[PDB]
């Protein structure tokens, strides 16, 4: 079950 | 045993040929159970071992959510390191993430990690204490910097520590028979002539589960690191793995070598001799 | 930009036995970055029903994929992996000897 964001770079 | 979930990233940019790639696998230990690949035709998370297929429309809706929102965010990412490292448009680049999770024995939260790299080097990394980062240049601190002020260290702690330790134990009981299994190498030895005065002695390990092995060569008891041809351990495809172990043996002298097989699926280790 | 060149293992997923059923595997890995072309060939020539594994790396960054096709061995035929990668100045063909 993946975290909710990928948070920008 | 102990036990961990990961999940990979790999975010390509291909300049004039549309969209990057974005490819997402998750794994339980070394089982593969999803991915999600840019370029396949469903645009859904999809299933890759046979216990997650139970699981139901929320949580594959919920999950090709997150997925497409992540290849998205990592289109962005792959025009701000363009403009962090001053780089053409022309070149593809790479960036990658991977996050997840350890338990102990004890099934309880052990370590956590998220981290990036790009073009293949470490760019940043949650430290241990999942407070603080490692940044790996001057384009990397700028990332560091936005992400201190965001509290994205904090939000990851929450997941990596309760949300991700629990998810991990869900899988660890619904998948029972696929994850909590383990699968004994399967071993023998091969024998062939190099030339009239040297054999090569090859030691296998076949169909084992999980891929963490250790497969050594002594002569008379002494360790022969240094005189080992050893390959990397490599799928089989249906889940196992296989490994093997050589060394160089002159004449007559096959009964001082012995092959020694650690694997957490033997009931204890293995010393095998060619006689 | 970091380029690893890709380690290469050609094998079987079950022991080799004459006229029996068994997959055989090209894994390509260590490499950087991700573009790699890998074929399976029998007595030379391309085989058309291979599949892949879904990219991933390892703990260093580096790739790995598997391929592979569904094959039934004999005495008479051969079988390699051949790949190409921005690392190899020709394409690399590792023969599959089944004992390796």
């Amino acid at each position: 079950y993946m975290f909710p964001n990928a948070p920008y770079l | 045993g102990s036990h961990s979930m990961r999940y990979f990233f790999t975010s390509v940019s291909r300049p004039g040929r549309g969209e990057p790639r974005f490819i997402a696998v998750g794994y339980v230990d070394d089982t593969q159970f999803v991915r999600f690949d840019s370029d396949a035709a469903s645009q859904r998370m999809e299933p890759r071992a046979p216990w997650i297929e139970q699981e139901g429309p929320e949580y594959w809706d919920g999950e090709t959510r997150k997925v497409k929102a992540h290849s998205q965010t990592h289109r962005v990412d792959l025009g701000t390191l363009r403009g962090y490292y001053n780089q053409s448009e022309a070149g593809s680049h790479t960036v990658q993430r991977m996050y997840g999770c350890d338990v102990g024995s004890d099934w309880r939260f052990l370590r956590g990690y998220h981290q990036y790299a790009y073009d293949g080097k470490d760019y940043i990394a949650l430290k241990e204490d999942l407070r603080s980062w490692t940044a790996a240049d001057m384009a990397a601190q700028t990332t560091k910097h936005k992400w201190e002020a965001a509290h994205v260290a904090e939000q990851l702690r929450a997941y990596l520590e309760g949300t991700c330790v629990e998810w991990l134990r869900r899988y660890l009981e619904n998948g029972k028979e696929t994850l909590q299994r383990t699968d004994a190498p399967k071993t023998h030895m091969t024998h062939h002539a190099v030339s009239d005065h040297e054999a090569t002695l090859r030691c296998w390990a076949l169909s084992f589960y999980p891929a963490e092995i250790t497969l050594t060569w002594q002569r008379d008891g002494e360790d022969q690191t240094q005189d080992t041809e050893l390959v990397e351990t490599r799928p089989a495809g249906d889940g196992t793995f296989q490994k093997w172990a050589a060394v160089v043996v002159p004449s007559g002298q096959e009964q001082r070598y012995t092959c020694h097989v650690q694997h957490e699926g033997l009931p204890k280790p293995l010393t095998l001799r060619w006689e | 930009m970091i380029q690893r060149t890709p380690k290469i293992q050609v094998y079987s997923r079950h022991p080799a036995e004459n006229g029996k059923s068994n997959f055989l595997n090209c894994y390509v890995s260590g490499f950087h970055p991700s573009d790699i072309e890998v074929d399976l060939l029998k007595n030379g020539e391309r085989i058309e029903k291979v599949e892949h594994s879904d990219l991933s790396f390892s703990k260093d960054w580096s790739f790995y994929l598997l391929y592979y096709t569904e094959f039934t061995p004999t005495e008479k035929d051969e079988y390699a992996c051949r790949v190409n990668h921005v690392t190899l100045s020709q394409p690399k063909i590792v023969k599959w000897d089944r004992d390796m």
